């Protein structure tokens, strides 16, 4: 219960902070072809494109 | 007997809604309070600069009479 509240408070703190958002927008773009053949896995493949879950 | 730890009759719901209330204002309200404060500052400063130029004319009279 308390951690559900605390993670809502982390989303309160960051996440539409202008300075952190516009600090990190367009860095580390990963195409799906490269995400496959560069052997990335898990959080990357979730985070770009393909719908895969172990 | 057997004394492990099960939940007794089930437990309650744990919330996972992204609780965000967007407590703020309206842009019309911002513009209204900004223009109101600005106009108040400009009016009071206008009256003060008028009084201040009066006193500076008094300083003119001081140096003009004193000169000979």
């Amino acid at each position: 219960k308390n951690f559900s509240l605390r993670i809502d408070e982390l989303e309160e703190m960051l996440t539409n902070n202008r300075i952190w958002r516009n600090r990190t927008v367009d860095i580390g773009v990963v195409t799906a072809e490269d995400a496959l053949n560069y052997g990335f896995s898990g959080v990357m493949l979730r985070g770009s494109g393909i719908q895969w879950d172990l | 007997v057997k004394q492990d730890m099960p939940p007794v009759g089930g437990y309650g719901p744990i919330d996972y809604k992204r609780n965000l209330p967007r407590r703020g204002l309206s842009g019309y309200s911002m513009f209204a309070v900004g223009i109101g404060a600005l106009l108040f500052g400009y009016w009071s400063m206008m009256r003060w600069n008028r009084e201040r130029r009066r006193l500076q004319i008094e300083d003119f009279e001081a140096r003009i009479a004193l000169m000979p």
